[PDB]
């Protein structure tokens, strides 16, 4: 009162310091049971790969992706994010997704990334500098390489102009590298553009086949529909706490209401645009949601010539959660607010201090 | 396996009064006792709305559907700008059992026609990019709303049992949200289609324009009557 | 070339306005505890030029 008032000294009245309110005391998360998971299964689980100059596109859109699991697995050699961190992959999230997914040699995994040359990057496939995604290549040499020779795979390795960024060629026609004119048979100046590969189970770490997966996100104008899932919580009831039901956020105490929404709404508000009534994503049941308590305090002094003893008024605060001065006296509770400090008597003499509701205090003890 | 027909499909274009129909949920909130004013895209009360008794028809902002179906004639609707496969066309249909929609660059022909003796109106399907399946939306009056609003398609139903002869009844019925489509089209006209069979079709059709309406929740939460404020002097 | 300098690469979390970090320890990026011993999910923070 003295700091409030900028005083020394303060005569007898009642004055208004300061605030109270009920602190939260934990938060609540919830949203649906999470479905629809994107297809990952087959594509990292897939029997056969194709080759790397007719490397398998595959779009992924309208469904949830859990990259936590992908990112965990302990069996794939590389695993490099350029544009995000695989961590906060999870988070945010783009309209649509491309994986490429073939297989190359093992000393040849690092010719596809941004801002490198190779074979492979100048005539099988190539990626562009301002590239963002993620890369993915595990060794594939106890399942692809073949005791007789996987020559099923080939690579491209004749062609007069390199690969524009994200361009497949898979064309057949005889590479001519000098000005001889071959009538579709190779001869001095003219090669298969395409070589197949060799590998065998006793080869070597380098030169073995090696599967490797591109996942590349678009985020075109249309809203993005492929993320993580969101992680949900148990609920709590008849406490003040801070609450995200599906993105709608807001603190209170949750009640169980008697409320019937129809079948399609998710929440209601009663007017001026302030909500009450909640539907949780999960159980599908109507819960009430009501501002948990606050109110001014006030204290009353028969001023600083005569004592140093006051009460303390709470304004519209029921006598259950008050919280020094938390049991301190004899604790009175009025149509006004709660009181500590004075004593009740059954006496009725002229008002001095006015408190509210009909009743005042006094000093005689106060 | 598509071919023109011989007759004239020529639909008299008649016109007739809109009344008090064509009044939906504007969004999913839920609201006791009260009145509540909202500015938004209707059909105007007393519009003039066209009857059909297969032509190409514009979009603009959106569309009200309405059948006096008798047995389940129309089967689905076509939506695009070019109607080939130089763009994304829609194609929606109720068949027997489901509802199938595909987003894809089809290549109809010049008449459409479900046939029975399962889609065969579209030479090619080629890039096709969204796909959906659900339940039927299907003597009754069937009330439909298409929107399509920064890449969202809404589609709000509503069926009713009527026993008036010709023209819509008077009353009130709000319309329900039926279904969202989470794809960015630019559709500029559609089309209806019909399973006619190789050997007479009743609908009206009307458009929207942005006002503001004043509708009334009841205890319950339903939409119970509504006013039209650019409207005569009394109303507003 | 020149390899005297080095930057960080990871960190628990973002640094304060004129705060100075120089501790070099081993960065356990994945579930797997390293528990001091580098391997999978677990790199050194310094990166030189
Ligand atoms: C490919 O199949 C294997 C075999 O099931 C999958 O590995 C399983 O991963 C789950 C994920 O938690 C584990 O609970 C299982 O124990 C694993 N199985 C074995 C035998 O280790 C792998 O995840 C699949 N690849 C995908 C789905 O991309
Ligand atoms: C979301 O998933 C929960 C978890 O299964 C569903 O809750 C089940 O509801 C049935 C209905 O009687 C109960 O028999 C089960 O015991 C509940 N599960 C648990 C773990 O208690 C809930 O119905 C699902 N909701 C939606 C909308 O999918
Ligand atoms: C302060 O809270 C208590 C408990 O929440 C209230 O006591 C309740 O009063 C109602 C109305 O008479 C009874 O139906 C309950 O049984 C009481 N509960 C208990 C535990 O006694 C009290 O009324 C509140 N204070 C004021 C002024 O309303
Ligand atoms: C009505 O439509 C449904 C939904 O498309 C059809 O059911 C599908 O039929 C195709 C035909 O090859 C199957 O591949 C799908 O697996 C079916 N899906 C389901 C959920 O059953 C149905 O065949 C159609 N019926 C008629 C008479 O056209
Ligand atoms: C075939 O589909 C692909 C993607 O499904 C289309 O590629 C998109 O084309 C638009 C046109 O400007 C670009 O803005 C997008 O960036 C492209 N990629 C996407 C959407 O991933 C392609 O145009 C389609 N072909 C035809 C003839 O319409
Ligand atoms: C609005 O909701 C109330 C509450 O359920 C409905 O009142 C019920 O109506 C049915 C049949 O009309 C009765 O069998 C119930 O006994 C009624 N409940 C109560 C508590 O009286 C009411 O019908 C709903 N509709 C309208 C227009 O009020
Ligand atoms: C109260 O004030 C009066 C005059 O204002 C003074 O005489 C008296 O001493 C004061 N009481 C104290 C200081 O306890
Ligand atoms: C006196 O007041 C107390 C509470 O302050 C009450 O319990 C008691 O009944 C009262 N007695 C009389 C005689 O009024
Ligand atoms: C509807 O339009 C027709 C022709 O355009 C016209 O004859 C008729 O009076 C109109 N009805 C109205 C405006 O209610
Ligand atoms: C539709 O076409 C218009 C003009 O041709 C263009 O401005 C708009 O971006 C297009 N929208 C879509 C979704 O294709």
């Amino acid at each position: 009162t003295k700091c409030t008032l900028k005083s020394f000294t303060v005569e007898k009245g009642i004055y208004q310091t300061s605030n109270f309110r009920v602190q939260p005391t934990e938060s609540i998360v919830r949203f649906p049971n999470i479905t629809n998971l994107c297809p990952f299964g087959e594509v990292f689980n897939a029997t056969r790969f194709a080759s790397v100059y007719a490397w398998n596109r595959k779009r992924i859109s309208n469904c949830v992706a859990d990259y936590s699991v992908l990112y965990n697995s302990a069996s794939f050699s590389t695993f490099k994010c350029y544009g995000v961190s695989p961590t906060k992959l999870n988070d945010l999230c783009f309209t649509n997704v491309y994986a490429d997914s073939f297989v190359i040699r093992g000393d040849e995994v690092r010719q596809i990334a941004p801002g490198q040359t190779g074979k492979i990057a100048d005539y099988n496939y190539k990626l562009p500098d301002d590239f963002t995604g993620c890369v993915i290549a595990w060794n594939s040499n106890n399942l692809d390489s073949k005791v007789g020779g996987n020559y099923n795979y080939r690579y491209r390795l004749f062609r007069k102009s390199n690969l524009k960024p994200f361009e497949r060629d898979i064309s057949t026609e005889i590479y001519q590298a000098g000005s001889k004119p071959c009538n579709g048979v190779e001869g001095f100046n003219c090669y298969f553009p395409l070589q197949s590969y060799g590998f065998q189970p006793t080869n070597g770490v380098g030169y073995q086949p090696y599967r490797v997966v591109v996942l590349s996100f678009e985020l075109l104008h249309a809203p993005a529909t492929v993320c993580g899932p969101k992680k949900s919580t148990n609920l709590v009831k008849n406490k003040c706490v801070n609450f995200n039901f599906n993105g709608l956020t807001g603190t209170g105490v949750l009640t169980e209401s008697n409320k019937k929404f129809l079948p399609f709404q998710q929440f209601g508000r009663d007017i001026a645009d302030t909500t009450d009534a909640v539907r949780d994503p999960q159980t599908l049941e109507i819960l009430d949601i009501t501002p948990c308590s606050f109110g001014g305090v006030s204290v009353i002094t028969p001023g600083t010539n005569t004592s140093n003893q006051v009460a303390v008024l709470y304004q519209g605060v029921n006598c259950t959660e008050v919280p020094v001065y938390s049991t301190g006296s004899n604790v009175f509770q009025t149509r006004a607010g709660c009181l500590i400090g004075a004593e009740h008597v059954n006496n009725s003499y002229e008002c001095d201090i006015p408190i509210g509701a009909g009743i005042c205090a006094s000093y005689q003890s106060i | 396996q598509c071919v023109n027909l011989r007759t004239r499909t020529q639909l008299p274009p008649a016109y007739t009064n809109s009344f008090t129909r064509g009044v939906y949920y504007p969004d999913k909130v839920f609201r006791s006792s009260v009145l509540h004013s909202t500015q938004d895209l209707f059909l105007p009360f007393f519009s003039n709305v066209t009857w059909f008794h297969n032509p190409v028809l514009p979009f603009n902002d959106g569309v009200y559907f309405a059948s006096t179906e008798k047995s389940n004639i129309i089967r689905g609707w076509i939506f695009g700008t070019t109607l080939d496969s130089k763009t994304q066309s829609l194609l929606i249909v109720n068949n027997a059992t489901n509802v199938v929609i595909k987003v894809c660059e089809f290549q109809f022909c010049n008449d459409p026609f479900l046939d029975v003796y399962e889609s065969g109106v579209y030479s090619s399907a080629n890039n096709c990019t969204f796909e959906y399946v659900s339940q039927p939306f299907l003597k009754n009056l069937r009330e439909f709303v298409f929107k399509n609003i920064d890449g969202y398609f809404k589609i709000y139903s509503k069926h009713t049992p009527i026993n008036l002869v010709r023209d819509l009844p008077q009353g009130f019925s709000a319309l329900e949200p039926l279904v969202d489509l989470p794809i960015g089209i630019n559709i500029t006209r559609f089309q209806t289609l019909l399973a006619l069979h190789r050997s007479a079709a009743a609908y009206y059709v009307g458009y929207l324009q942005p006002r503001t309406f004043l509708l009334k929740y009841n205890e319950n939460g339903t939409i119970t009557d509504a006013v039209d404020c650019a409207l005569d002097p009394l109303s507003e």
